[PDB]
């Protein structure tokens, strides 16, 4: 009794094809990328994946940006607290603001 | 440019375009090791300068990141910072000093 525009545009030949990649396997790709970038560092993007503990990988990233790795290991809990608070803040930012 | 760490590139002419040859570096054969973030000796902490601490199970070696060559832990390739009570997972081993056998003789 209340016709929407989808049926009206469907009855004039304007169809919409479905995408080949649905959201399940896109989510599988993102899960694989997250698992690689946590448990392998940046080695999996060049050759094969190698296991590295996460604190040593963060020490490598700090040595990359210009801070020697003794600053990390004496301040690891502060880094973890700030990271958890940042993830919670960005979750609240996506929950509140819709723009 | 290519899959892996990059070394060079060679262009080649083509009809209506260009063809590249990205020579690249790929590691091949792997080996498991047991690591530790630092080495405790005399109450102070030793860290790798440019490398990583590995162990085969009996001895501890310092090794560069993308190729396996073992080296003895010395004061020349390590720098000291802090104590042993703030790092997590530190193991106990000696630290060699090259000045001691020179002063002994
Ligand atoms: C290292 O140990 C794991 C655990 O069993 C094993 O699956 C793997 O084949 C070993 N070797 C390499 C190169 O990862
Ligand atoms: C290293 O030696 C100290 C005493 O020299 C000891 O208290 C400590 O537990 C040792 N480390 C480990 C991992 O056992």
């Amino acid at each position: 009794a209340a016709r929407d525009l989808i049926c009206a545009q469907k009855f004039n030949g304007l169809t919409v094809l479905p995408p080949l990649l649905t959201d399940e396997m896109i989510a599988q790709y993102t899960s694989a990328l997250l698992a690689g970038t946590i448990t392998s560092g940046w080695t999996f993007g060049a050759g094969a994946a190698l296991q590295i503990p996460f604190a040593m990988q963060m020490a490598y990233r700090f040595n990359g940006i210009g801070v020697t790795q003794n600053v990390l290991y004496e301040n690891q809990k502060l880094i973890a607290n700030q990271f958890n608070s940042a993830i919670g803040k960005i979750q609240d930012s996506l929950s509140s603001t819709a723009s | 440019c290519g899959k892996g760490y990059h070394l060079m590139s060679f262009p080649q002419s083509a009809p209506h375009g260009v063809v590249f040859l990205h020579v690249t570096y790929v590691p091949a054969q792997e080996k498991n090791f047991t690591t530790a973030p630092a080495i405790c000796h005399d109450g102070k902490a030793h860290f790798p300068r440019e490398g990583v601490f590995v162990s085969n199970g009996t001895h501890w070696f310092v090794t560069q990141r993308n190729f396996y060559e073992p080296q003895i832990i010395t004061t020349d390739n390590t720098f000291v910072s802090g104590n042993c009570d703030v790092v997590i997972g530190i193991v106990n081993n000696t630290v060699y000093d090259p000045l001691q056998p020179e002063l002994d003789s």
